[PDB]
């Protein structure tokens, strides 16, 4: 099993929406069929915090700005009014098939 | 001086016990419909019975030691069990039912009477499952710990009632085999035991409807000009008391609901019928009896009870003390659905020897039955679509005394259907079977020629 | 007339209609419960016929035997037995010695059978 | 906010066995699953192992087969881990965390009169709250 | 000419071979199907013996009775019956008066039996 | 002046209905073949029937109202059901099949007649799935909407026939009880009904093979010196016409495939035999009948068909009307494998009222059968090992007229196997069962002595 | 004596107890073993009476016949058969010649009964 | 000169075969335990046998060609089959067992005779599953390659001997119908065949205990005097030899374990009874027999053996030379528990024609049994609570001489129980069934007058 994410880098001006997508070689509808997707924000020097699970429901206390959608083997995360507080690396995780491994990750930096 | 001579074919008989066979009319078999008591194999009955009336002969008839009831009680069970053998076993139905109350259109009284249950059920193919729902009466479910389950799961599985065979009773005739005879008592005041001056011989008994009930004898035979009380020992209390109305009282039993049968297909070559939803509103079942004709009937009954208990004692009627639903309530299966009516509104009176309200008796329906008060057998009567209305006579009554406190001033009678064979004992009280003995010897003046 | 029509009639009068009774001695739940009854009637009818036949009355409705009538069993005038008493009650009176009386008939016929052969041989 | 504690940082030479301890207040292991994850500077996260709250089933990656063991003390009071094959490139920070699973039915053949033949499966749902973690480095 | 050999032959000639007929009246899918046949055969044969035995012809293949012949049934010479007719045709012709004739013989045996019983009463 | 006289044992009989019992030769009894028809319980028959000829006697016959045919049908059905009780029921075969077309060695015409199917099953241990595969014909699988299922899953489960028992027909003799008799009509010209000048009585009937077929009677009796036509009402259109040949027409049928039986273990002690791989090429089964000996046979039939229809009518033959496969195609079994042959190549010709090509009839094989036009009961014939070839006589034929719009212009005949009794009716048309009436009364000049 | 008591006795002493043997000719898994045996006993017993009833000896335990005893079967003194032999030995001697004698009995009865009618025809 | 006279009822009989019917004492009714050999349908026995003794008569008997033993063999199997027709068909138990040894308190010899097994099962509700454990003897479980499985699972499912019906033998009487009689040989020296100087007819046989055993006959009938050797052909080496002790020798067999019965609920209304645990120490089963009596008893057997082989040969006894556990050990049941005792401690001695230690014979217990030498049939015996002990009467003995070296210096005898119907042949050897022939003819001087 292999997992890849793209783009590696994508500068985003503050206050502008951004989109990120992660996919794995195995189709999400390979054998059983379900998302089993997890999104995390890796603040430098701090533990990651889960934002949304499966891109269908929002965890209690998370801002309503974060949202997710899509279908098939490709999915995207929609965030409105991006802020510098979200600067970091995003990692995608899959739970469809064991063993469970994290994604390579991508870095987004504020233009300057 | 005298010589013994042998006579063959003399009119002499003796008490005996044999295995009687069946005899039924052509109408039941002519329909080609299947019945639980399959009279298709039963031989056709004679065009008319030849009731020969004997004269100057008295016989010691007895109804409490008669073996005809014992033979017929076992015979009825065998046919009932036989019809359930080819039917479908509902053993895939023991699962964790997840039910909830239904309040679509509910009357005040019928609040928690039935529940809406859903469960996982099998399918023709082994690797596929289906989710289905049905409405089950509250009496047929029990909490596992919400999660419910069928009551019969922890005892034995329930063989379904086949949907073509009907429970409609039909009269049957018991005919003795050749070399035997049946004696009928034509006495109009026969109390069940003692000499019967008016005796007759019949090759077959009259049609006896195998009606199963409790606390009341429905669709029976009526006496003429008087109400008769039968009992083994009047003094004894453990013995039941049998009554027979000379005139009938009409009882109208109805199920106002309009249930809709639904077929659920489980496994290959078998289907399970379930109850989908009740078109319109939901109302409790009940039976109607007029007050005018019932007070008169109890007036006739109490008059006859005074002969065996004095003409000054107080006669009282009270509802059944307690027990299981099958014995503490009136039961019957008319229209293909089993009722359990609460007859506490009939046996509440007090007579001291001194308008058409149409009494309504609430009844509770059940679908998991064990009719032959056996333990282990179960049956599941499939639901019947449409409103069912039922009309029947009440031509009998089983009563029980409670006891005495050394004073005969007050005597209370309560209904009771403890034993299932008292129902048929009310129809075979005039009959007995005897063995024919043709060999006889008497002295005459007859010397052998050589 | 009819099946046991003259049960209550006098023994002398009831004895005039023995043929009607003799005519009626023979004629899955309903399968074995019907076959078993039929076999019982057939063998039951045969038992009486052979018993009647070993006394020399094989094909006679009314038959009399050489053995004398012992007054111990019953000593009453014939006018109080045939035209005064019925068969049913008469059965009870002589029920005590039915087994003993039957044995006498079996032996009595045996001598007659051989005495006939001896007479035929003499001829 | 459930407080969590982890063993202090330790340093050991490559190719040697080490022992770590982790505890959770309230005995939350009964109704939660535990996973182990590590992270390195300039690189993404990586999962090591997991355990079911039933404790019946466990599994690890194919590369860790036959070189990692998970043990728990009686009563679930504390748990310990064993690490083998340490390398200078294995620098990372350890963590203690809980998890959740979605156990569903994948297949079923309906046996007539006997226990059904069911093929159960587990799918990781979410990562619960993490701990402060412990930093482990390899040097010589 | 074995069983039913003299079926279409002369009525008189057929009467000379009655024994061959009499000898043949008696002698799980196939378990109760065959067993049921045996019970029917035995009782059917026994009915003839009893019916023929209450007429004074218990053990005779040919037997004559005191009952006279009524000319209403047929008025035709005997020579024009035995020497030219067949038994099969005979049964059809007088099939309408079979039950009545049978009942007559029953009374005759009783009438003869009572006469025989009292014949030796004086002696 | 004459007096009533009684006779016993007179030769007089009347038509009656009884229960004839089986009787089979013991020559093959020791072989332990264990045929589906339990001839082991049949009483051994005499070395040769006692053919007794009755002279100057004419007996009426009616092969359509004869009860011997009706009784035989229920015996065959009862025997067939009785033999399937101990065999294993293939209830666990109702699974979502995943089949693909087989194209290893296939001819153009036989493109998709059979499938390569794979299905998961459970082993003797009830908690371990085992993936197995089998070859199924196109007539025994249906789609769900890639995945198929057995056709019988939505009707009933099927019990496979045990390999130990065999479907080989063998002669059986129906012999009446004591006191009854069987009459054989020896008349050569006796068509369907009427007086039979030559009548004889036998101990019981000759051996009759219970062969089941459709549109063609195989291994049947032959009418000598003529080709006979039987029909209760020739004028009526909806009455099957039975034709009995005088010289047999040989037919050869073969299945070129060389499939190897494969055993699959399911549950404890129960094994299901799959089809297995095919050895060599795959070719369609066919049946051969010489045209030289078949064309002339029709000429004989047409000559007799004109007697009941006029000597100037035009006779036409057309294939079956169409519909269900089992009724519209000639069907039979040889070697334990059931065939369904397309007989369109035989009944296609016209006559104007005046080179061993060996016509080949394509046939198809079915593994799920009913064979009695019954719903809810099915059988699964396991595949046979090796090539199977059978040779049979066509000693009979059935027809069903069609049309009639014109007064008298031409006639068209088609085959038909609507009723299953025609196979055995053609064999029992010579026999009638009657009961003896020994008692008889005839006047004579005789008197009783006293 | 009891059943088969006089098996080893002489023929003359054997005839003393002909009746005792005659009276004993008829009197899940077990269910079918009962009916199967009962039916056989009835028909087996009736076979002897049917055979015995067509020889003119319907109701006789001892009955003399008019057919001569051919010397081919045997030729020896009566005193060497009756008072010095057991019935078991007797049938062993004439075992091969039992079914020839039975046939000769049927013809005599059929002819004998036919002549009875002509006796009263003259008068 | 001499005229033939017909005699009816003469005392003549002939050998034949019939269907003997059951008969037993009414005391079994009081038990009300529903014995496996159902006495309910058996006709009640006579109050006292009427043993009529026939003077001056001889009859030929052959105990080995007797049909009574053959008929009994079918009846015992049939009675057993009918008993296990309504009892739990332990189909679900075929699951992968995870078994481990039991080492709580185990003797060295009894190291691994039984295992502790754990497996999943189904609650009364199908959806729920329950994990249960039981103790299975090592003779009932086999390994896959700690996967274990029952021996029966790849052969057939085992029914589970209902826990009410009882295996205790009760005497039965095989009685002939009317028209047949049974002859008893009172001769004290009748070995297997020959004319008995004294023959007595009996109403029917005495009580026969259906005791099934191998290599030893228990609770049998002892010889009045002297030991007897029975065999068709003494010279043949492949012929069993039957023995009958004139005096009995007691054997005490005990299972000193304290098994506790545990109830496991599988499906609705069906329960599987399994051993829960062991209370106290674990000791191997054994049987005690006194050496003083056995050696004295064995000496008598050698004395009679020398008669047929010369009075100088050396008689040697050796244990069974091979076979499975069923045929190589003494098998029986003691109060519902089946034993398999290693009987090699008895047949080890040598005789050259010239204290109370109670010899111990170790035994093993099996739960999965066949005991009819049949494939596909089985039965599971549930455990018995508490200790169990019983005392028997070793009356008979089956031996099979084997080997040959063209030298009569010594003969070796070994036990053998290949034929399982030899148990009853040792009791029915005195009886034979005959059919009476009342008809007879005899010339005399009597001439029929008219
Ligand atoms: C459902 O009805 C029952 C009465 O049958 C009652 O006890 C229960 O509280 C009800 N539940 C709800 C949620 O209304
Ligand atoms: C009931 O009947 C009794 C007697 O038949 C009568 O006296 C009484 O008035 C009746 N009561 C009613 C309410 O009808
Ligand atoms: C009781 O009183 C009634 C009057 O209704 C009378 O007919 C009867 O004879 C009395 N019985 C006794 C025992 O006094
Ligand atoms: C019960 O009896 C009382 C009188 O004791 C009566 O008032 C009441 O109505 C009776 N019960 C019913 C349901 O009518
Ligand atoms: C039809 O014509 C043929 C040939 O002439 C003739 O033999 C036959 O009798 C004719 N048909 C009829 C019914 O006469």
């Amino acid at each position: 099993v292999v997992i890849t994410q793209s783009p590696l880098f994508l500068p985003v001006t503050p206050g502008e929406a951004a989109s990120l997508s992660c996919k794995c070689s195995h189709s999400l509808q390979h054998s059983t069929g379900a998302n089993y997707l997890a999104w995390y924000l890796q603040r430098p020097g701090q533990t990651p915090r889960l934002l949304i699970h499966l891109a269908t429901h929002r965890a209690s206390g998370v801002p309503d700005r974060f949202s997710g959608s899509g279908s098939g083997t490709d999915f995207t995360l929609k965030i409105s009014r991006v802020e510098s507080d979200d600067v970091g690396t995003y990692y995608c995780m899959q739970g469809l098939h064991s063993p469970w491994t994290f994604g390579q990750g991508t870095k987004v930096e504020i233009k300057r | 001086n005298l010589w013994v001579t042998v006579y063959y074919g003399v009119p002499v008989w003796k008490d005996a016990e044999t295995t009687l066979f069946c005899a039924s009319d052509a109408k039941a078999y002519e329909t080609e419909k299947h019945n639980v008591w399959a009279t298709h194999a039963c031989v056709p009955t004679d065009p008319n019975p030849q009731e020969i009336h004997l004269e100057n002969v008295t016989e010691e008839f007895n109804m409490w030691k008669n073996n005809m009831v014992e033979q017929m009680h076992t015979d009825i069970i065998s046919l009932w069990d036989q019809s359930l053998k080819p039917c479908v076993k509902l053993t895939p139905l023991c699962v964790t039912l997840q039910c909830t109350n239904v309040t679509n259109n509910i009357t005040d009284d019928m609040r928690g009477e039935l529940k809406n249950c859903s469960f996982n059920m099998t399918t023709e193919l082994r690797d596929k499952k289906q989710k289905v729902y049905s409405l089950f009466y509250r009496l047929d479910v029990v909490q596992i710990n919400k999660e419910y389950r069928l009551i019969n799961c922890n005892t034995s599985a329930c063989t379904q009632a086949c949907p073509k065979v009907s429970f409609e009773p039909i009269p049957i005739h018991y005919c003795a085999p050749a070399g035997f005879a049946i004696l009928k008592c034509k006495d109009k005041k026969f109390n069940g035991t003692g000499p019967c001056p008016s005796v007759s011989t019949v090759q077959c008994t009259h049609g006896i409807k195998p009606v199963v009930s409790t606390q009341l004898l429905l669709n029976g035979s009526l006496a003429e000009e008087e109400v008769m009380i039968r009992s083994e020992n009047i003094t004894n209390n453990a013995k039941n008391i049998l009554v027979q109305f000379n005139t009938p009282v009409q009882i109208n039993c109805t199920r106002p609901n309009n249930n809709t049968r639904k077929s659920i297909r489980i496994g290959p070559g078998q289907a399970f019928y379930a109850t989908g939803d009740i078109i319109g509103d939901i109302r409790q079942a009940h039976c109607n009896v007029s007050k005018a004709t019932w007070n008169e009937t109890l007036g006739k009954v109490v008059k006859q009870l005074r002969k065996h208990f004095g003409n000054n004692t107080i006669i009282r009627f009270a509802n059944s003390s307690g027990g299981d639903l099958e014995v503490t309530t009136h039961s019957f299966n008319c229209g293909g659905e089993f009722f359990y009516c609460n007859t506490s509104g009939l046996f509440n009176s007090t007579w001291i020897s001194n308008s058409n309200d149409s009494i309504t008796l609430p009844c509770r329906i059940k679908q998991i039955i064990n009719m032959w008060q056996r333990i282990g057998q179960c049956m599941y009567a499939p639901p019947i679509q449409g409103v069912i209305r039922c009309v029947s006579n009440i031509t009998g009554l089983i009563l029980t005394r409670d006891g005495g406190s050394t004073n005969s001033t007050t005597e209370t009678f309560r209904p009771g259907g403890g034993d299932m064979r008292d129902n048929w004992r009310s129809e075979l009280y005039k009959y007995k079977v005897v063995k024919i003995e043709p060999l006889g010897v008497a002295p005459t003046r007859c010397k052998r020629r050589v | 007339l009819g099946f046991l029509g003259a049960a209550g009639s006098t023994m002398g009068a009831a004895s005039m209609t023995l043929t009607v009774q003799a005519r009626n001695l023979l004629s899955t739940v309903w399968g074995i419960k019907q076959l078993q009854a039929r076999v019982l009637a057939v063998e039951r009818y045969l038992r009486d016929q052979q018993l009647l036949g070993i006394w020399g009355c094989s094909g006679k409705l009314i038959c009399c035997t050489n053995v004398p009538w012992n007054s111990s069993w019953s000593n009453r005038n014939l006018s109080e037995i045939w035209d005064n008493m019925t068969w049913l009650q008469w059965d009870k009176e002589i029920s005590n010695y039915t087994q003993i009386i039957y044995g006498l008939l079996e032996e009595s016929q045996n001598q007659q059978e051989k005495n006939e052969q001896d007479l035929l041989a003499l001829d | 906010q459930v407080q969590l504690v982890q063993s202090g940082a330790e340093v050991k030479k490559p190719g040697s066995s080490v022992k770590v301890s982790c505890k959770a207040s309230g005995n939350s292991f009964s109704n939660h699953d535990v996973h182990w994850v590590r992270q390195a500077t300039g690189q993404g996260l990586e999962w090591m192992g997991w355990m079911s709250h039933e404790g019946d089933k466990t599994g690890l990656a194919q590369k860790f087969q036959g070189r990692v063991t998970i043990t728990r003390d009686s009563g679930a009071s504390t748990v310990y881990m064993e690490l083998r094959g340490l390398t200078a490139d294995d620098t990372a920070i350890y963590y203690c965390l809980t998890g959740s699973k979605h156990r569903l039915r994948d297949y079923f053949l309906y046996n007539e009169y006997g226990p059904d033949y069911e093929e159960w499966g587990d799918y990781l749902a979410t990562l619960d709250v993490w701990g402060h973690g412990t930093a482990v480095t390899v040097s010589s």
